[PDB]
């Protein structure tokens, strides 16, 4: 459920959205206080949610997210 | 709230200061019909909302792109 690691979490949530897009959603938790992110794409069916800060990881995080962005739309 | 493309922007940039000394923004991306795609923030107090269509994709992941990685500082 947690795939604490990477290229894992985003081909399993890339194949959540594949399987039914019209109810897969994606939420993005930013929490500046304590200084950490959380991705979270859910299905319906599943769950698969990654925390992890690590600034390193703010780029492909929001990429990741606005890749997804551009599957909503085409 | 349901914004304009450009209003969504400014409001999602004031999210990130009201709880930058403590509070969590959210932002909720999903499919959205009833192509186009619905996007929502909330940091539990304010709600803010718009609908993104592929007539202006192109125009909001450069500017959303940008709003996103300026107001997200963490971990070294």
């Amino acid at each position: 459920a947690q795939y604490q690691t990477w290229e894992e979490f985003s081909r399993a949530a890339e194949k959540l959205y594949l399987a039914d897009p019209m109810k897969a959603r994606v939420v993005l938790k930013y929490r500046h206080s304590d200084g950490s992110l959380c991705i979270k794409v859910t299905d319906d069916l599943v769950c698969l949610v990654y925390r992890t800060d690590q600034a390193q990881d703010v780029k492909k995080i929001e990429k990741f997210h606005s890749q997804l962005m551009r599957l909503m739309v085409a | 709230v349901l914004l304009e493309s450009e209003q969504f922007l400014t409001e999602l940039t004031r999210l990130f200061q009201k709880c930058r000394l403590s509070g969590s923004v959210f932002i909720t991306l999903k499919k959205y019909d009833g192509n186009k795609c619905l996007l929502r923030a909330t940091d539990g107090k304010k709600k803010i909302s718009t609908v993104v269509s592929s007539k202006e994709v192109n125009k909001f992941q450069m500017a959303y792109s940008n709003l996103l990685r300026a107001n997200m500082d963490g971990l070294k």
